[PDB]
């Protein structure tokens, strides 16, 4: 739940995540963790404009011309998520929430995984030439060269963590999603006809990869001596068995490297 | 005397046949080994619990020295090299054990303790030999701390007087050897000895 | 709290290298295991194969070099030491099997760098090298996940058998000799990839037992496998009591103390629960009560009791109600005892058949059934091939004598002497079975032995002692157990490992009592257990517990053994609940007078409730 | 040594060590350890923050030892002792 000022909705009042971003985008309107029990009270002291549901086929054919013609897929936005990151959370964040449900997400999020350049972006984001504007870097222009440098090396990764975690334990739902993320991966792997596109292909690959792994390593380490987080990281690597085994030896490597020294 | 510990006087060194020798792979374990606990309190007296008469030390010193240029006699040049390397051998153990048991120089006193300074006299006199071994002494000495070796131990303080010194040293060498039928600190403590 | 945190990073370094494994694991079958199920997965050829597998060994030589020498190092050092042990003598207090080893920091660490600088050059000599081997569990974790790989990429691209070549039996199978041996953790040495597994024998020992609960909890750990009884008890211990818990079907026995009715009792009633029963079926109880009429009272210590007083029925060479020899006799050293086979009568197979399920019935609810068995009729029970080296456990006498005879034929001049003893392939039964020569092969009477076939010779001997003159009973206590037991759960454990869990130990031990049992008195008491005779400790503990000997284990007492000091009082006797195994003495002021109270309810041999 | 030491890896490092790879009177020291002759100088300029807490942690074990450079770099902190210390000395004499 959230609390807006401009809205007067406080102290019992208070309005959905889902009105947060729309209703009272731009406003005074922050999370607020208490009484997780409650429900919307934005129609009560706002206009809502969240009470109405559009055409649904066309709001889908919409998303299909954008994803085509535009190249809107790689700007983030105001909070530093790329679209795909964005997507992930609400796939969610709304399968807990819905089956509280007593008688659009999940279908784009599947269809934004389809194409090639928004995974391109998701996988290499915090790489450089792709910057967040809520990222402590990015702002290397007025300090000292010797500054400078020791923050060109090093490329942001947290971003990446959070997607990929998300898929893997977040997204506790059913396998499309994971499924059609390696779909569209293995396809742009093999593909010999776009000039440039294999080296590409395999260096995306490589970072994805290297997220899997520290996720992981992370969950096996915490757990004692098979979970479905753990077996949804093992399909990963079966189905780029080339790509993960050299990929964990350079993993278990790192972290061997204190103790032996 | 240097050359002892080699050979068989009194101690399961001895009696390593049928007596204690269940199949040849224990005398395989029992041999590749030469006893220096004997050459080691020798050693021990003739640097810390004899005075400062100094006379003893040089005496030493001048038959090494002279059988290690000695050429008319056939083979005599070999066996004084192998001689002399064992007793620089026994020199450093002491003086790594004398050095690392005292403090540093606290009180700007400027003074080596006595046997401490017969140890560095040792080296001086026979340079190209002490350089070399006291090169592998400092690197057993690193090699655990290398890698996860430990054996962590517990901190001691450290002695500011000689008397303090000589206490602890005399333990762990004037021993008998056998007769026949707190990670960090550890790693410190032998980054300190290196 | 660095070793904590270097032997996590070694867990975390296993888990990686095992998925490597499991991942190159499936390379051979890729196409049917993981291209067909995976809507999406990558195609792999046959170079590039190869060439995966030079990338992994090439990143993991850095990491092969740093453990093996830590484990040549300390192996060689644990050698050593055992080598120092042999020679030396026991007694001066710096021998390692001295009691001292079971100062100040200055002093401890002093002697560790003087270890250190006297084994760079191999010194070493006639001093015990300082190696605390607890601390390193970081190596044992990198050690336990490279043989994982190579215990499974092998794969991808006992029971001593030689008869000849004798040596003494007194360093051969010193168990034989001794068989008094078998303490509850012995080694196994006393008592009697590969090459790796092999290299490292003493350091894989030491692991297992100072780092097995955590290393042993890994899913491919080799000191779990590797582990002997202390692992493979516990394993048993909760096997059986999962089938002891889940069963809500009990069974009632009832039998008296007389000797030729309690026989015919328990006969009468055992027939009678198979008669409802199946042959297939097992007959797996949730608990069998007995009850000795004469003497109310139902408890554990009453079940305890009986399992010994069946046991004395069958252990005694007298003769049994024909509803006809006896049943056992002992042919090499005195406990062992071997079944009879006597007239073969339908009778007397039940008799060998109802005797298996007592011994299950006994593992089945873990207390002791006093019923000592010979090594060969334990292996026959478990269903392991019977070999020519157990043999030595049905006597030493024979094998002995006959070891000679094998020895004595690598001569030459053997064919003379062989001429001599003129050996035929006929064999004269013992006084046992009243004496008598048999047949060894067809026409062997006619046809004497050569030194050419005393290799052939010998095995004809030993079998026709050990299967087929007790063919029938081997035959028929076999599934006693099975009834009892189901099949898959007797495999793990040895001929050894059964002895230890159905007779307990061999002997009353009084240094593993006292760490068993819970409460100036006290050391009185100590002293007279440990100079009171050993005819009449059994005794004791068949007046403590209702059996004459003492489980294997710790947990081999349910409730734990406990004795409570009453107020003051020379009146009155010591008096034992077996149902608790709880013993109460007055509180004696006296040593030598108090063993007088002990002696005189020692004797009484009497329960109540 | 001329490249500054940017990864922050212990792997890679090591891999960067490794892979770079008459009168008696007249006899003269020759320092080249793996190459290249070595000043204390540049080594101390190289290894800068490193060596700053060195000398502000570990001033009484570290900074002890005979010929020490973790305390003639010292700032105040050594150097409020050693003058005080001499000067009480020569204001009892
Ligand atoms: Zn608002
Ligand atoms: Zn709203």
């Amino acid at each position: 739940i959230f609390e807006c000022r401009t809205c007067g909705l406080l102290e019992s009042l208070c309005c959905c995540t889902e009105c947060a971003r729309v209703c009272h985008k731009g406003h005074d309107c922050k999370l607020k963790r208490t009484s997780p029990t409650a429900y919307c009270d934005c129609w009560e002291k706002c206009k809502c404009k969240t009470l109405i549901a559009g055409q649904k086929s066309a709001r889908l054919d919409l998303l299909y011309r954008l994803l085509t013609a535009t190249n809107l897929v790689t700007l983030p936005n105001s909070r530093g998520e790329h679209l795909l990151l964005f997507l992930v959370q609400t796939v969610a964040r709304q399968t807990v929430e819905h089956c509280q449900y007593r008688p659009f997400a999940q279908l784009a999020l599947e269809r934004v995984l389809q194409d090639w350049n928004a995974l391109k972006s998701m996988i290499m984001f915090g790489s450089q030439e792709n910057k967040d504007p809520l990222s402590a870097s990015s702002r290397i222009g007025h300090l000292l060269p010797e500054e400078q440098v020791y923050l060109n090396q090093q490329s942001g990764t947290i971003r990446l963590d959070c997607f990929t975690h998300c898929l893997i334990v977040k997204c506790t739902a059913d396998i499309l999603l994971l499924d059609t993320l390696l779909g569209t991966l293995v396809k742009e792997l093999q593909n010999k006809y776009t000039p440039g596109r294999r080296e590409e292909a395999i260096a995306v690959t490589m970072r994805f990869l290297r997220s899997v792994a520290r996720v992981f390593v992370i969950l096996s380490v915490e757990m004692a001596s098979i979970p479905q987080p753990i077996g949804k990281c093992k399909r990963v690597f079966q189905a780029l068995l080339p790509y993960a085994v050299e990929e964990l030896c350079n993993v278990a490597e790192s972290l061997i490297v204190p103790v032996r020294m | 005397m240097i050359m002892f510990g080699s050979q068989e006087n009194k101690d399961p060194l001895s009696a390593s046949s049928r007596i204690g020798h269940l199949l040849p792979e224990e005398q395989v374990y029992l041999n590749q080994q030469s006893g220096t606990i004997r050459l080691d309190c020798f050693t021990h007296c003739l640097i810390v619990k004899c005075t400062a008469d100094i006379l003893l030390l040089d005496t030493l010193l001048g038959t090494l020295v002279k059988e290690l240029q000695n050429k008319y006699t056939p083979g005599r040049r070999e066996e004084a090299i192998a001689v002399t390397m064992r007793f620089l051998r026994s020199v450093a153990r002491v003086f790594v054990i004398l050095s690392v048991e005292m403090a540093s120089s606290k009180k700007k006193n400027n003074f080596i303790p006595q046997p401490i300074g017969k140890c560095k006299r040792v080296f001086q006199a026979l340079l190209p030999y002490a350089v070399e071994e006291l090169c592998n002494v400092a690197e057993s000495l690193i090699v655990p701390v290398r890698m996860g070796i430990a054996r962590p131990t517990a901190p001691f303080t450290l002695a500011s007087t000689s008397i303090d010194a000589m206490q602890g040293s005399e333990e762990l060498f004037s021993v008998e050897p056998l007769p026949p039928r707190s990670y960090l600190t550890s790693a410190s403590s032998l980054a300190r000895a290196y | 709290s660095y070793l904590t945190s270097a032997s996590s990073l070694a867990r975390a370094y296993s888990i990686v290298i095992r998925q490597i494994s499991d991942l190159m694991g499936l390379i051979p079958k890729y196409n049917h295991l993981v291209y067909s199920q995976i809507p999406a997965a990558v195609k792999l050829t046959y170079q590039d194969a190869v060439n995966l597998q030079n990338y992994v060994e090439e990143k993991l030589i850095p990491t092969w070099n740093w453990m093996v020498s830590i484990m040549d190092s300390t192996e060689a050092q644990l050698r050593y030491g055992s080598a120092l042990a042999s020679a030396g003598d026991p007694g001066h207090p710096n021998h390692p099997l001295h009691a001292s080893q079971n100062m100040s920091a200055r002093g401890d660490f002093l002697n560790y760098a003087l270890s250190l600088m006297r084994s760079h050059n191999d010194e070493h000599s006639d001093v015990l090298p300082v190696l605390d081997v607890c601390s390193l569990k970081h190596v044992a974790y990198v050690f336990q996940a490279l043989i994982y790989w190579i215990k499974a990429m092998n794969q991808q691209t006992g029971c001593i058998p030689p008869n000849p070549f004798e040596v003494p039996l007194a360093e051969a199978i010193p168990l034989a000799d001794q068989p008094h041996l078998l303490q509850p953790n012995a080694r196994k040495e006393d008592l009697f990839h590969d090459m790796l597994l092999g290299r490292w024998r003493l350091s894989l020992e030491l692991f297992g037992r100072v780092f097995m609960e955590d290393v042993g909890a890994e899913p491919g750990s080799i000191l779990t496998e590797l582990g002997g009884f202390e692992v493979k008890e516990s394993k048993f211990r909760r096997e059986m009591e999962k089938l002891r818990n889940q069963q809500s079907r009990d069974l009632s026995l009832e039998v008296d103390r007389d000797r030729d009715l309690l026989i015919q009792q328990t006969m009468r009633q055992l027939n009678n629960h198979f008669g409802r029963r199946c042959a297939t079926t097992p007959m797996a109880v949730h608990r069998v009560k007995v009850t000795f009429k004469d003497e109310p009272g139902e408890g554990s210590g009453v079940a305890r009791s009986f399992y010994t007083a069946i046991a004395q029925a069958f252990l005694s060479n007298e003769k049994l109600p024909n509803l006809n020899a006896p049943l056992f006799y002992q042919p090499g050293k005195r406990g062992f005892y071997t079944p009879r086979p006597g007239k073969n009568t339908e009778a007397r197979l039940n008799c060998f058949r109802n005797i298996g399920r007592i011994l299950g019935l006994c593992l089945l609810q873990n207390e002791l059934c006093p019923i000592t068995l010979n090594r060969h009729v334990i292996k026959v029970l478990l269903g392991r091939k019977v070999n020519w080296h157990d043999f030595a456990f049905f006597d030493p006498v024979m094998y002995e004598s006959l070891r000679q005879l094998i020895l004595a034929s690598q001569s030459s001049d053997a064919d003379a002497v062989f001429s001599a003893m003129d050996l035929a392939f006929a064999i004269d039964l013992c006084k046992e079975e009243g004496g008598g020569q048999v047949e060894l092969i067809p026409n062997g009477v006619n046809i004497p032995v050569t030194p050419q076939n005393v290799y052939e010779y010998v095995r004809k001997y030993a079998e026709h002692r050990m299967l087929v003159v007790a063919e029938q009973p081997l035959h028929a206590m076999r599934k006693g157990l099975l009834d009892v037991l189901p099949k898959n759960s007797l495999e793990d454990l040895t001929a050894e490992d059964f002895r230890l869990l159905v007779n307990g130990c061999g002997e009353v031990n009084v240094q593993m009592l006292i760490s068993f049992t819970s409460f100036q008195f006290k050391r009185w008491f100590w002293s007279i257990v440990e100079k009171m005779s050993m005819t009449e400790r059994q005794d004791l503990v068949y007046f403590w517990t209702s059996s004459p000997s003492l489980p294997a284990s710790e947990e081999g007492f349910q409730p734990m053994p406990s004795i409570t000091i009453r107020p003051p009082d020379d009146q009155h006797l010591p008096t034992a609940n077996t149902c608790i195994s709880r013993l109460y003495v007055p509180l004696y002021s006296s040593k030598q007078i108090l063993k007088q109270k002990l002696l005189l309810a020692i004797k009484t041999k009497n329960f109540g409730f | 040594l001329e490249v500054l030491p940017t990864k922050m890896s212990y792997a890679a490092n090591l891999k960067n060590v490794m892979n770079m790879q008459p009168p008696l009177t007249s006899f003269r020291p020759q320092c080249s350890f793996m190459g290249m002759v070595i000043s204390h100088d540049m080594l101390l300029g190289r290894w800068r923050l490193s060596l700053e807490l060195f000398g502000r942690v570990f001033m009484e074990d570290v900074g002890a030892e005979p010929g020490s450079i973790l305390t003639e770099l010292g700032g105040f902190e050594v150097k409020e002792s050693k003058f005080r210390r001499e000067m009480e000395k020569l204001r009892n004499q």
